[PDB]
């Protein structure tokens, strides 16, 4: 992933990051919820370590990357591993999050992979982070779509991604507490690497002496892409029910337990 | 240089070169003490630690309803 | 034991004080005159005080 | 009017920002003062509303998150606390609205400031006003994402972008455990509305009420400036000022104690979380009263004197003493964003020169500035009859007024604080109007003393008053520092006042203090305060502009050098946090990087297997030599393998090693 | 607009009269010398510098001191200084 | 004085020194678009708060005078002997 | 070099001395303190003493270091230093399509 | 690799082709450069960790002294406990929940 989502061209990192993730994830509610309860519930333990370690380690390696592409593919490995903790947490919560921040991954990566191997790469052909500065001075637009993307990153309430956040973190504590806790730890260090990426491009500065011609901001079509997936988003972030709503009634069948006095009614 | 023409930057030749070692650096891992250890520590230990506490506590606490006169312990 | 300059700490503090003459005297004068002396600096340090006080004799009867 | 109060700052911000160009600055500035104002008076008339008549209004909207067990609705309650907390904030939030028209008349991005100005004060609003847990949490980071955006608006300073970091970053840490504790509350209770949570507390097992109310505790520490997370706090004086007053010393440094203070009906059944709470802001009390006396800025002494008084809030909530909490908070956001401005008033006045060591005179050029400056001291230092006097104070012998071994350590040492309070506070008065000019002529000179000939009717710059936006917020605050107290103690202290009895603050009967407060607490205890603040006033004051030398003994001394340092260097926390956590994070990054993703991994995995596998494709075909008799001793061998495998009945296990064997050997060159 | 030469000059020139070191005020002109125009020593120099830099509340770095040998190359360092208030 | 800037950065809060010549009446129109949307907020709000205890008649409670809940029992209230 | 060094030392222990002596008038003796010390080594040629010298001094700074020396806001690491810093060009960017 | 120096520690009054960052434009960079500039975690250079050890612990050294000098003289409570007929059980939630002192064991 780190070679592929870099390397590939824009339209297909935004199809390998928005939805070729999502297929591992779709994957798990047809090919272990419901045929393999009993070998899913007992080697959860090695899951949600493995969903630890991921969440810690990627972190940490996303705030040392120094090209924009790897750093926002980094991310992606780093919100995933919440969604994977949340579709074995058992729990209605955990699931429906699940596929919230999956959703919701899918906007925000879109977006963050648009603002750079689409505006960056396109305006200065080079991807290191330490040609960029102060962009803010002249791009207002693109900084603007940009900070609400590293919000979404950070999982920002009003976005979509803090409600699948919180009920995959809460799914996955309420099923095994310790890998919970170092999962939420993920609320630190999203915000650290996305801030710190955001403040190095936009802020930090004046406009970087790398750059000998200025830069135009957006064009009406990168404005207009950012603008619809910022949309998304944020609307799913005030209304989930839009999404929720549907996912209830299908996403109860893949539970597996019951509870004394409500199982085997006569 | 690639594909549409990009601004003009001026690309500061050891900028440039430490992007290259960092993409290439790959080639010139050695099993060493010190790079067996910490491969060891970071794939091994702490990520078997993380396991055997998941599987040592799992189950062992519901707070779901739990009044005073009550465990959180289930175990 | 002293050191290989002559700075000495003890009488560093002993020169910690206005100087009887030194050359800036008059540059630096004005910090302390007229409008910077210690009555005038300090005579409005408690600004309606005697506006008050008058006030309030005048309410105490 | 209810909504009204919510949506109003939030139509402003978004005409200030994203219409910046349709209304230019003038525009900017009537719409966002003009809907700060008039959410103001929304305000005044809903805490007549809900909390004189005692009708507490809910008011619910769409659901926010449905699943299963958890309903969280975009809902609003106003009750007497919401109504409490919504007065400073509002009243503070339109002053300094009206300041920023004259503060920041000459920086280029007035629109942008005005919008970020307006968005805070939605965003507190959000957060006071919510019923439910989460809500409140989009509030508590909405005032945080503002926070960050205000601390770095000017964003081609580094040293700003490095402070705009400190704050989002560490008020995340806090963000995190409160995430726990709902987290938490909601595995326990099944959901996180307010009423759920405080109608279920009193029977809940109280292992989980320790659980939830630490993990709360730790988030209010980190919001709230608190010994643990309190780094962020002097950092924030990064921004323009106007920022300091509003948001880092009156309004969103008081969300932790807002969150302590609204989850009073749960953490009253816990007095764990009680007692930390207690030794909590003891300790950040004199932490930072401490550290604020060695500062050479004068922005830093307000901000550690803002960290000392949210530690006396937090104190005071460890004495189950809310009510004293909340008179505190509001009190002093009036008067601390009195000093804050008319500090602002100074730092214009020298052209933008913070350090004590360059002020100097302005007593008689700052007239104004002075006044309030001395009037709004005078209420932190709680002199008697100042609105400060009777919350402060009351917190003092409270902490004594509960006969308890720290109830009484607690007294003594928010005593030392108050020491140190009186300290820095007549260090600012003095070093700033009553001592001799240290600043150059430039500040001082004026065009009554002749001094110029040619440049007569220009070029003078003497160091003079703002203007009328500056001013009025002044004279406005002025007047709250010193009668407001006074007006209002009987609706937040009473005796036995019911003014939240809509249960907004609960206190359980077993942990009142206020009667032995009230008659068993000793007069000399009460008025010890004073008597020390009377003495180090004229001990700092004596010390100064009559002594001055005896300082500078201690100071060259190696001791006072060394303490010295100390507390300008705050604990050296920043030194200590910098390198071992921060630094070790990203060191820790740079190892997984080179040593396992640039390295072990692609050698225990596709690059090792390329550098083998070739290797070992390479030297099978060199047994391909085209040589037909070596091809046919080639088959021979084969031939007589098969022949044994079978003949012998030999183990499967020998047939797998001895194809590995075969593979090593190819491994090996030559 | 900012600061003009009438301004910088009458500064240094009541920055200059108000130190006794100088053999003569009447020697104190735009174009004058702190070596032999006004006689003033190496710590003079240094102790002067300092002066001018808290008159215009600006931080003169050591390579630039060393060039101000003279009352025309002071003026013309504050000039040159867009900060100097 | 005033710092130089690009007079090609198109920027939606304005820029460097944005006011344009029109701004009063720019103002004036969204400040119109203020008031109606706020008016909305209004009406919706003085529909759907929710109470449980109504104001004495003798004291200030000025909601008294738009919100829905309060007027029905105001006037039910007024049916009397 | 050895010249401008010492010259260089002389200033640095000025302000160090008004650094932690923020009162000017007490500052003033200590000014001509230092300096008449200065006077006390004019005469000294040696070169493996005179850099000695040098040595000494700048260790005396380091033992009393102010933990906050004063800086003018402009100065780099000053308050105001940074504070609206301009685009460094400003010429409009050159017709490319994106 | 250059030494690895955090470029706050460079001369800020050096004629930089970057002022900001305080770099000429083609020297060699570090690996860790990233952290190496400006925009890096400040290193405070006044005290050395061993010694500011030591001073954070006087410090509460001293804080404790405060603490037992506290423990051994501090007022006894001056008041009984205030009582409440029936303890409030009721209107505090019941025997299920907590009440109030009610002729129970003195303290
Ligand atoms: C931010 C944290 C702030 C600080 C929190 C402090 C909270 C304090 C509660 C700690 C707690 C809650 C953990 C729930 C976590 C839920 C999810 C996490 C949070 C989600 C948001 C963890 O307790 C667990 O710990 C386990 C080991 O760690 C133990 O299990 C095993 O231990 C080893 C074999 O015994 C094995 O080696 C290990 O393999 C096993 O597993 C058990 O002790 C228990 O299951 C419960 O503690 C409880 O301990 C017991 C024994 O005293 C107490 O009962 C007492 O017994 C009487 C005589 O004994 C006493 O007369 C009486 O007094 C009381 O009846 C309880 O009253 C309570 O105290
Ligand atoms: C939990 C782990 C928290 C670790 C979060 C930090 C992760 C690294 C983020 C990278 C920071 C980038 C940066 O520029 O740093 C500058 C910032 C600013 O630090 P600074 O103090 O060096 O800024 C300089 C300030 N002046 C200019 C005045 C000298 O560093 C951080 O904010 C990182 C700390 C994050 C908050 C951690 C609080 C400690 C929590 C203690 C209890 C645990
Ligand atoms: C969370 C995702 C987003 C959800 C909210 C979506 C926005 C809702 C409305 C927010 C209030 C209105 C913002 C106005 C924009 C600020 C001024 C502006 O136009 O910037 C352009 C300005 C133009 O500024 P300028 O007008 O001064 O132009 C000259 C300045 N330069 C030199 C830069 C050109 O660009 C910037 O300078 C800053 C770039 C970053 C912009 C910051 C984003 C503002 C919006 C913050 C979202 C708040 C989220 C709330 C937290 C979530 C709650 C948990
Ligand atoms: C922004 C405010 C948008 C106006 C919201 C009020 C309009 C409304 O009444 O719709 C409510 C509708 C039914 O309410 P419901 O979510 O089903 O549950 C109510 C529980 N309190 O529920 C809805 O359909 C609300 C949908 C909200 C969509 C918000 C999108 C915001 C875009 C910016
Ligand atoms: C009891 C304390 C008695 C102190 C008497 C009052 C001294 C006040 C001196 C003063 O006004 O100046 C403050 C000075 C720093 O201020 P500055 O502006 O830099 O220089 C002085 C300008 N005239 O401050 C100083 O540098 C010296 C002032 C005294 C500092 C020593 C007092 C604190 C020592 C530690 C005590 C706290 C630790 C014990 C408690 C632990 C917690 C329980
Ligand atoms: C009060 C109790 C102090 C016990 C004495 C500890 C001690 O010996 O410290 C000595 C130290 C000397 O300072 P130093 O720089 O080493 O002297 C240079 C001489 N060539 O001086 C110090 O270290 C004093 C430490 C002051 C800062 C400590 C933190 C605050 C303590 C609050 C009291
Ligand atoms: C899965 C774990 C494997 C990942 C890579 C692990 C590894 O260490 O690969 C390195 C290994 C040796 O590479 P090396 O020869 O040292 O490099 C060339 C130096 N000039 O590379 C190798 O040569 C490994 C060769 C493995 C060949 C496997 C053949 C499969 C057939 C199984 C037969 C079973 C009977
Ligand atoms: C799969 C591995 C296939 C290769 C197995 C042979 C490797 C052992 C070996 O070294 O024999 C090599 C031999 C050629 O002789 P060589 O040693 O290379 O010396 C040539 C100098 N001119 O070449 C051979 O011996 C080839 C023998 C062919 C028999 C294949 C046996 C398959 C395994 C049966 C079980
Ligand atoms: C600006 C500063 C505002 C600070 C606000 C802080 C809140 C806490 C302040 C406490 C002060 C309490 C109010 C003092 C005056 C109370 C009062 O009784 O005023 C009289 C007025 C009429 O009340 P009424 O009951 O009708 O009297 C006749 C009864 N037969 O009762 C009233 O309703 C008059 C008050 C009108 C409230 C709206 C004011 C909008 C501004
Ligand atoms: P002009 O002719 O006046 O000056 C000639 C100079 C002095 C520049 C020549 O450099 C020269 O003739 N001297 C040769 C170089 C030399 O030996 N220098 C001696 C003076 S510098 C030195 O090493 C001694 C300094 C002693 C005074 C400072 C000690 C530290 C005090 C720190 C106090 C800080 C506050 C507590």
């Amino acid at each position: 992933l780190l070679r592929a989502h870099v390397e590939s061209p824009l339209g297909g990192s935004i199809v390998l990051a928005a939805i070729v993730l999502k297929l591992s994830l779709y994957g798990v509610f047809r090919l272990i919820l419901p045929i393999l309860p009993q070998a899913s519930l007992n080697l959860t333990y090695i899951v949600y370590a493995i969903g630890a370690i991921t969440v810690l380690y990627a972190s940490f390696s996303t705030l040392r990357t120094v090209d924009v592409k790897e750093l926002i593919a980094y991310s992606s490995v780093a919100h995933a591993a919440i969604y994977l903790m949340g579709v074995f947490s058992n729990t209605i919560q955990g699931l429906e999050g699940a596929i919230l921040l999956g959703l919701a991954h899918g906007f925000v990566s879109s977006g963050l992979f648009i603002c750079a191997g689409g505006i960056l790469y396109d305006r200065t052909g080079t991807r290191l982070i330490y040609f960029f500065r102060g962009l803010t001075q002249i791009m207002p637009l693109f900084s603007l779509f940009f900070f609400i993307l590293c919000l979404g990153n950070a999982g920002t309430p009003l976005t979509l991604n803090f409600v699948g956040e919180f009920m995959s973190l809460y799914g996955t504590l309420e099923r095994l507490p310790i890998a919970g806790m170092l999962a939420s730890t993920s609320i630190i260090f999203s915000a650290a690497y996305s801030i710190y990426m955001y403040n190095r491009i936009a802020f930090g500065g004046s406009v970087s002496l790398y750059f000998i011609d200025c830069f135009r901001d957006l064009t009406k079509r990168e404005f207009f892409i950012l603008f619809t997936l910022v949309s998304f988003t944020v609307i799913l972030g005030i209304y989930p029910s839009f999404v929720l709503d549907g996912l209830h009634y299908n996403i109860s069948s893949v539970v597996y337990g019951i509870e004394p006095n409500a199982s085997y009614l006569t | 240089m690639a594909g549409l023409q990009h601004y003009k930057i001026a690309m500061d030749p050891a900028l440039v070169r430490l992007g290259s070692m960092i993409s290439n650096r790959y080639k010139y891992f050695r099993w060493t003490k010190r790079t067996a250890l910490v491969s060891f520590m970071y794939v091994v230990v702490v990520p078997s630690t993380i396991g055997y506490l998941a599987y040592k506590t799992d189950g062992l606490w519901d707070l779901r309803a739990k009044r005073r006169g009550d465990l959180i312990s289930e175990r | 034991k002293p050191n290989i300059t002559g700075f000495d700490m003890r009488e560093f503090l002993r020169h910690t004080k206005t100087p009887t003459y030194d050359p800036w005297e008059r540059h630096e004068a004005w910090r302390y005159t007229g409008r910077f002396s210690r009555f005038n600096r300090f005579k409005g340090a408690l600004p309606g005080f005697g506006i008050a006080t008058v006030a309030f004799t005048a309410y105490c009867v | 009017m209810y909504l009204s109060i919510i949506i109003l700052p939030l139509l402003g911000s978004v005409v200030s920002g994203f219409f910046g160009r349709k209304v230019g600055v003038s525009g900017a500035q009537l719409i966002t003062c003009s809907s700060v104002i008039i959410t103001t008076i929304l305000s005044i008339i809903a805490f007549f509303e809900v909390g004189f008549n005692n009708i507490p209004v809910t008011i619910n909207i769409f659901r926010w998150i449905d699943s299963e067990w958890f309903i969280i609705n975009w809902g609003f309650q106003y009750d007497s606390l919401t109504v409490s907390m919504l007065i400073p904030v509002l009243i503070i939030s339109s002053l300094v609205h009206i300041y920023s028209i004259s503060y920041m008349s000459s920086d280029p991005h007035n629109q942008r400031f005005f919008s970020y100005l307006s968005l805070f004060t939605f965003m507190m609003i959000i957060l006071v006003t919510a019923n439910n847990y989460l809500l409140m949490f989009v509030g508590w980071e909405g005032v945080g994402v503002c926070s960050y955006l205000l601390v770095s608006f000017w964003f081609t300073r580094i040293a700003a972008n490095q402070s705009s970091i400190s704050a989002f970053l560490t008020n995340r840490v806090g963000d995190c455990f409160l995430t726990v504790g709902m987290f938490a509350i909601l595995w326990s209770l099944g959901n996180l509305d307010y009423a759920t949570v405080f109608s279920l507390a009193p029977y809940i097992n109280s292992n989980v009420v320790i659980i939830i109310g630490i993990c709360l505790l730790i988030g209010a520490m980190a919001k709230s400036s608190q010994v643990g997370l309190h780094v962020w706090l002097p950092m924030a004086m990064e921004g323009p000022t106007p920022v300091s007053a509003l948001i880092h010393a009156a309004t969103m440094v008081t969300a932790g104690v807002y969150l302590l203070m609204r989850s009073s009906p749960l953490i009253e059944y816990s007095s764990t979380v009680l007692l930390l709470c207690l030794w909590l802001g003891a300790i950040t009390t004199v932490f930072s009263s401490l550290i604020g006396l060695f500062q050479q800025d004068i922005k830093k002494v307000i901000a550690y004197s803002t960290m000392s008084q949210l530690g006396m809030m937090v104190l005071s909530i460890g004495l189950s003493s809310y009510n004293i909490a909340l008179f505190h908070l509001v009190n002093h956001a009036f008067y601390k964003a009195l000093l804050f401005l008319g500090a602002g008033s100074v730092i214009h006045a020298v052209a933008d020169n913070q350090d004590f060591r360059k002020f100097g005179g302005l007593i008689s050029y700052l007239p104004l500035t002075y006044s309030v400056m001395l009037i709004a001291s005078l209420s932190l230092v709680a002199f008697p009859f100042m609105t400060g006097f009777y919350s402060k104070d009351f917190i003092l012998e409270s902490a004594y007024g509960q006969f308890s071994f720290s109830g009484v350590a607690v007294y003594i040492i928010a005593t030392i604080g108050a020491i140190f309070t009186t300290l820095y506070s007549v260090k600012v008065l003095y070093l700033t109007f009553l001592s001799n000019p240290n600043g150059p002529r430039t500040y001082y000179r004026l065009a009554i003393d002749n001094f110029f000939s040619a440049q007569a009717i220009k070029s003078y710059k003497p160091a003079h008053e703002g203007d009328f936006f500056l001013t009025l917020p002044l004279v406005i605050l002025a007047l709250f520092s010193i009668f407001f107290g006074f007006i209002t103690k009987d609706i937040f202290i009473g005796l036995g006042s019911n003014f939240f009895v809509d249960n907004s603050l609960f206190i359980h009967p077993i942990h009142e203090i206020m009667i032995d407060t009230e008659f068993a607490v000793p007069v000399l205890f009460k008025l010890l305060p004073f008597i020390f603040t009377i003495s180090f006033s004229v001990i700092a004051l004596t010390l100064s502009e009559l002594l001055s030398e005896l300082v500078i003994y201690f100071k060259f001394s190696r001791f006072g050098y060394n303490i010295f340092g100390f507390f300008n260097q705050r604990f050296l926390i920043e030194f200590f946090y910098n390198k071992y956590i921060t630094n070790l994070i990203l060191n820790l990054g740079g190892q997984i990087t080179k040593i396992l993703d640039k390295g072990s991994i692609e050698l225990f995995g596709p690059y090792g297997l390329e550098r083998g596998l070739v290797k070992l494709s390479k030297n099978i075909s060199s047994l391909s030599t085209s040589h037909v008799t070596t091809y046919a001793l080639y088959i021979l061998v084969g031939f007589i393998l098969y022949l044994i495998y079978n003949n012998l009945l030999l183990d499967y296990s020998y047939l797998l090693l001895i194809i590995i064997l075969l593979l090593l050997l190819m491994m090996i060159g030559e | 607009e900012g600061l003009q030469k009438v301004e910088v000059y009458e500064r240094i020139k009541s920055l200059l009269a108000g130190f006794d070191k100088v053999n003569d005020p009447n020697n104190i002109t735009e174009t004058a010398h702190f070596a032999n125009d006004l006689g003033l020593d190496s710590l003079d120099t240094v102790e002067v510098v300092m002066a001018i830099e808290e008159e215009f509340s600006i931080e003169i770095p050591d390579k630039d001191a060393d060039q101000i040998h003279s009352v025309d190359k002071a003026i013309e360092y504050i000039l040159r200084q867009p900060d100097a208030h | 004085p005033k710092i130089p800037y690009p007079k090609h950065v198109w920027s939606p809060a304005g820029g460097w020194y944005a006011q344009p010549a029109n701004w009063k009446q720019n103002t004036a129109i969204f400040g119109l678009v203020i008031f109606g949307i706020t008016a909305m907020v209004w009406k919706y709000s003085a529909e759907h708060e929710v109470r449980h205890k109504m104001p004495e008649p003798d004291r200030f409670y000025p909601s008294r005078y738009w919100v829905k809940q309060i007027k029905d029992y105001e006037r039910a209230q007024k049916e009397k002997q | 070099s050895n010249r401008q060094a010492a010259l260089s030392l002389y200033r640095r222990a000025l302000k160090l001395a008004l650094d932690w002596t923020v009162h000017r008038n007490l500052w003033r003796g200590q000014a001509l303190y230092i300096r008449s010390l200065f006077e006390k080594n004019r005469n000294v040629t040696d070169p493996r003493l005179q850099r000695a010298l040098l040595k000494e001094t700048e260790k005396l700074l380091e033992k009393w270091k102010h933990p906050d020396p004063y800086c003018p806001p402009t100065a780099p690491g000053g308050s105001k230093y940074e504070r609206n810093l301009p685009v460094p060009n400003l010429e409009p960017p050159p017709p490319l399509k994106f | 690799n250059p030494p690895r120096i955090k470029r706050q520690f460079r001369d800020p009054h050096a004629d930089w082709w970057d002022k900001q960052e305080r770099r000429n434009f083609g020297e060699p960079v570090h690996e860790d450069h990233d952290i190496l500039g400006m925009f890096s975690p400040y290193e405070y250079t006044w005290i050395t960790p061993g010694k500011g050890l030591f001073q954070i612990g006087l410090f509460i050294a001293s804080f404790l002294g405060l603490c037992y000098v506290v423990k051994l003289t501090y007022p006894d409570r001056v008041s009984y406990p205030r009582e409440f007929e029936g303890g409030l059980e009721r209107e505090l939630g019941g025997a299920g929940a907590v009440r109030a002192f009610l002729c129970l064991d003195d303290e």
